[PDB]
């Protein structure tokens, strides 16, 4: 059928005119196809012939699907398409099966021809023009015109939605009770009502779907659990991934491991432990894809740990609207976080992982309040709600942390739970100088043009250093000298800097860095018992720093 | 009832908003279905179409002494498309000399002119759903929407004749309107001027609208707080290294900073512990400096063609420090905040604060919102800003990582 449905006023872009793109001469069999296609659709209304007056025209094409002889009509609306005004977005998100709510009865209604049943603006149809050419050229082809929202146009899945919309809407406010999620030409409904009120509640919805020019599958024709949808297994009471296979192979290529960890991030929603870091390190540079690329020691230590995790069918469960939430986050090794989401103790609706920042210097604290943050916004765009968390890190730990960090920091409700390895804070600065602690002005220094740079310290007990470096930058000679101190010092120091730079990555307690270098830095301050670091202001008469600045500058302009 | 629309027109090239909905909480999805629901009614929105594809935020906040739901429209993109915003209105330079400011809302107000059929597509929202279950509900408006800077723009007539009779009658208040708040100023003792406000609200309901004793504000008591410079009887090296940095920065900012008597006493490499006794010259200019210091700050001036810009920096114990410019270092304003009893445990409850404090004090000070560097993650502040916010306008922000010594230099 066609839907009574008003329809939706659509335009062309404002300094825009139709489309106007001449017929390719087609086959003499490719022909005969179109005009038996298109005289079908013209005795169901989709389409209709014009006069010679619409100036208009779009391609049209004619394929033939293999394992039979059935022709297929292929419109090219590439050119209407950019023409075509901007709408919508159908949505927003795609529904995540952990937020399904538990329902004693679910069924699956797609809307048979979909786009084919929804009119088109009359207005616009004029646009829609296409030919059918004569064997040949030899005169005027067949034109028609579309009168419903037409195959790869760019408003159909838009104004399908919309329509849609339109048409539930009436039978959402006589039954606020029953929930439907549109998608696509996908039609998912569930009720709590036993088998029997259900299957009448079905039955009066396809018959208002109906009365409204959209056909349905009857009972017998409905799908029936276990449901393949967009990737997951569907059962009344339960979900998963779709059966994940990871293939056993000699030699992988870049394009095996891209599949890999596609297939492994995808299936880390429920699956819990899935580590995917030591293969992303694999696809690094990779500057092909058919290359062949040798797996790492750790690599294929994550791989089997992976299969391990994977050779058990795992299970999520549905969302009970009545229960809190519960998240859950260990973390499984360097910048790597899992998590899990569940209502009643171990009972998962959903799992995860966390792992970002490209060690762009950061700490455990810093790390797992960022997936709290990941798992708040997930929350709520999955349940509505932000779930109670369960933290492998010390109240008092995250105390200390946030109260004396810069940036404002804030996480929801959480308890500790003490799950191994606990999250803590390696080492920290001291708040004021330390008496009787060896003072060293260290400084850094580096020619632009050369790359070439000098880095080291003076002490107040008249110690001196000073090493050269090459190809550096003036950052990497404020962090050698601070090195340099700490590796000439002993238990107990105090450093003045005139690097902001330093002082800022150092102040921030981080445990884990992509700089070699802010590592060993690292290292060494967690072997001290007593670091105060300082600034002061550069080329100034400021004892120390002024005289650094002479012996490292030294033969580096 | 549509009386004659003013045609409004966007930027030339300038075309409409589509910004993402950001998701919502279940309870603020049913707050707005509700609230929204109950606007069609009233026919200030009505449904749309896919054919409008255009977007702006929408979220649902509680002002103070309020338990009630209300609807609050990020229209900051179609603010910066809009002006005509043309015929802006005049910001009054009395309103921050006045011994007490009243802040009054008024946009109830707006929903009674008609808006131009022809801009009703571009203030087009939605109503999200959870789990993406169903579509999102969108509508548009049909009447000025609230949030807009094109409302109070359009209502300017229609407020002067409400506020004429008041005017005439009280020559010495000052009103300013920004967005959907008036902004009222008198000299009065604190008692004449709350009877004046209380008149000023019957004035407002002859009209329809209803104008709720609201936040009292004292730009008198305004005082930009000095960057401050220690007292102490002995000083370390480390005090005076600490002491360099602070004026050596500051000296950015007032010309008249010295520093060479103090520098002196820093030579040789000494231990950051050892005291060190300062030189009678050093103790003028130090003295100098904080003279200098407690005054505002020569060449600096309000440029209407720039935007402004605030800083925060989180001091700890509940304080924060901010400074609001237009050129880095060339403070036109700068102050503090300190969490009021109840946020005891919440950063982002005290930014929130903090902010609608700093744009409040813009909008008297200047008539117009600052450019916020906020020192927070993004996704943080996303997430949690309207749990606390109060406001119904909305200032543009960014996120950056405040800078250590920043913080000191400001520190009190
Ligand atoms: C109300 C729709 C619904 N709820 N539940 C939870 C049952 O307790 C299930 C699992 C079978 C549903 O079915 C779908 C089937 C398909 C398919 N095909 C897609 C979606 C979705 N989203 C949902």
């Amino acid at each position: 059928p066609i839907s009574p449905i008003e329809t939706v006023p659509v335009k062309l872009k404002p300094g825009m005119d139709g489309p106007k793109v001449k017929q390719w001469p087609l086959t003499e069999e490719k022909i005969k196809a179109l005009v038996e296609i298109c005289t079908e659709m013209e005795k169901e209304g989709k389409i209709s012939k014009i006069g010679p007056e619409n100036p208009y025209n779009t391609p049209v094409f004619a394929i033939k699907k293999k394992d039979s002889t059935k022709w297929r009509k292929l419109v090219d609306f590439r050119e209407l398409n950019k023409r075509t005004q901007d709408f919508w977005e159908v949505q927003l998100g795609i529904p995540h099966p952990a937020g399904l709510k538990k329902k004693k009865s679910v069924t699956v209604l797609d809307v048979g021809d979909a786009y084919f049943s929804v009119p088109l603006d009359e207005d616009f149809r004029k646009y829609t023009a296409f030919t059918i050419p004569s064997i040949n050229n030899e005169t005027p082809g067949i034109r028609y015109q579309y009168n419903v929202l037409p195959q790869g146009w760019k408003g159909s899945p838009a104004i399908f939605q919309s329509s849609m919309t339109k048409i539930l809407e009436p039978f959402r406010k006589q039954n606020p009770d029953i929930v439907i999620y549109q998608y696509m030409d996908d039609l998912y409904v569930g009720s709590d009502l036993e088998i029997g009120q259900h299957r009448t509640k079905i039955e009066e919805l396809r018959q208002h779907l109906l009365r409204w020019g959209l056909t349905t599958p009857d009972k017998k024709h409905q799908k029936e659990p276990p449901f393949l949808w967009m990737g997951y297994e569907l059962h009344p009471d339960k979900w998963t991934v779709q059966p994940i296979v990871l293939p056993e192979k000699d030699s992988w290529t870049v394009n095996d491991i891209q599949k890999l960890v596609g297939k492994l991030n995808w299936a880390s929603q429920i699956y819990p432990g899935i580590k995917v870091r030591q293969l992303c390190k694999l696809l690094r540079g990779t500057k092909a894809l058919t290359e062949v690329i040798p797996l790492t020691e750790e690599a294929e230590l994550e791989l089997a740990e992976n299969r391990e995790i994977l050779k058990e069918p795992v299970h999520g469960v549905y969302y009970d609207p009545s229960k809190d939430l519960i998240a859950e986050i260990q973390k499984q090794g360097q910048g790597q976080w899992t998590y899990q989401i569940y209502q009643e103790p171990f009972k998962n609706l959903k799992t995860g992982k966390y792992a970002r920042m490209r060690g762009a210097h950061t700490n455990d604290v810093k790390q797992l309040t960022e997936a709290v943050q990941k798992i708040t916004t997930e929350s709520i765009v999955i349940w509505g709600k932000t779930p109670k968390f369960k933290l492998p890190i010390q109240k008092e730990t995250w105390e200390t942390w946030w109260t004396e960090y810069w940036q404002a920091t804030w996480i929801p409700e959480w308890e500790f739970v003490n799950t191994p390895p606990l999250v803590k804070l390696w080492y920290q600065l001291e708040k004021e100088p330390i008496v009787g602690a060896e003072t060293f002005y260290v400084d850094g220094a580096a020619n632009r043009e050369t790359k070439l740079g000098k880095a080291g310290y003076v002490t107040n007990r008249g110690r001196q250093k000073v090493v050269t470096l090459t190809d550096t930058t003036n950052q990497k000679t404020e962090l050698q000298a601070i090195y340099l101190a700490l590796q000439d010092s002993g238990l107990e120091v105090n450093i003045v800097t005139d690097s902001q730079y330093a002082l800022g990555i150092i102040q921030a307690q981080p445990d884990q860095s992509e700089s070699e270098l802010v590592n060993q830095i690292i290292e060494q301050l967690i072997k001290k018992e007593k670091v105060y670091l300082a600034w002061v202001p550069a080329h100034k008469g400021i004892g120390g720093n002024e005289q650094v600045d002479k012996l490292v500058s030294a033969g580096i302009r | 009832s549509p009386i004659e629309t003013v045609p409004v027109k966007l930027k030339p090239g300038m075309d409409g908003p589509k910004v993402k909905q950001w998701p919502l909480t279940e309870e603020k999805i049913k707050a707005l279905v509700e609230i929204c629901t109950e606007m069609e009614k009233e026919g200030k929105i009505s449904k749309i179409g896919p054919e409008n594809p255009y977007n702006t935020p929408v979220f649902a906040i509680k002002k103070k002494d309020s338990t009630k739901w209300r609807k609050l429209v990020d229209f900051r993109e179609l603010n910066k498309r809009t002006q005509d915003f043309q015929l802006g209105i005049p910001h009054p330079a009395g309103l921050k000399k006045k011994k007490s400011v009243t802040v009054l809302d008024v946009g109830d107000a707006y929903f009674s002119v008609p808006l131009d059929e022809d801009f009703r597509k571009y203030t087009a929202f939605t109503i999200p759903s959870i789990n993406n279950e169903t579509p999102g509900i969108r509508y548009q408006y049909n009447v000025l929407p609230q949030g807009w800077k094109g409302s109070p723009a359009i209502f300017q007539s229609s407020m002067t004749k409400i506020l004429e009779p008041f005017r005439k009658q009280n020559p010495d208040i000052v009103i300013y309107q920004y967005m959907d708040d008036l902004y009222v100023g008198s000299d009065l003792e604190i008692g004449q001027h709350r009877t004046k406000i209380e008149e000023l609200r019957q004035h407002l309901l002859r009209w329809g609208l209803t104008t709720p004793m609201g936040y009292e504000l004292h730009p008198d008591k305004w005082t930009v707080q000095p960057i401050v410079l220690p007292e102490k009887d002995s000083w370390t090296v480390n005090d005076i290294q600490k002491l360099v940095g602070k004026l050596n920065w500051a000296s950015q900012i007032y010309p008249g900073i010295k520093v060479r008597q103090l520098c002196k006493l820093l030579r040789g490499t000494k231990a950051l512990t050892e005291v060190i006794p300062l030189t009678e010259e050093a103790e003028l200019e130090l003295a100098e400096n904080r003279e200098i210091l407690k005054e505002p700050v020569h060449g600096v001036y309000y440029d209407p063609s720039k935007d402004l810009i605030a800083e925060i920096q989180k001091q700890g114990q509940g304080q924060w420090t901010y400074q609001i410019y237009q050129e880095p270092f060339k403070n036109l304003k700068t102050g503090k905040y300190a969490r009021m009893r109840g946020a005891h445990t919440n950063d982002v409850k005290q930014l929130t604060e903090a902010v609608q404090k700093i744009t409040t004090e813009s909008i008297v000070i200047w008539g117009k919102t600052p450019k916020f560097k906020l020192p927070i993650q993004k996704e943080t502040w996303e997430t949690w800003w309207t749990e606390y916010w109060q406001a119904t306008w909305i200032p543009e922000w960014e996120f950056v990582n405040t800078p250590p010594l920043v913080k000191l230099w400001y520190q009190l």
